[PDB]
């Protein structure tokens, strides 16, 4: 006995992985092949292990 | 710091020493 009118809009936004890119991929691989220089310390120096 | 080092081991080669030792060391000192 009691009816009512809807009319729905369905609203789709996709996210642009651009400005989420450079300041998560970046510093991770950036850390990555710092790690990697580390690597070539001899292991005598000591100051590998602080690195 | 990997080139300087005490580790006991090796020798350095005359082929690089002349290199660097001797060529290198000449054109860094001019």
């Amino acid at each position: 006995s009691n009816s009512y009118a809807e009319m729905k809009f369905y609203v789709i936004i996709r996210r642009r992985p651009l400005f989420y890119a450079v300041s998560l991929l970046l510093p991770s691989i950036f850390l990555m092949v710092v790690d990697i220089v580390g690597f070539c310390l001899p292991p005598d120096s000591g100051e590998r292990v602080s690195f | 710091v990997r080139l300087v080092h005490k580790q006991d081991l090796q020798r350095p080669v005359p082929d690089w020493l002349r290199h660097l030792v001797l060529d290198r060391i000449a054109w860094i000192l001019c």
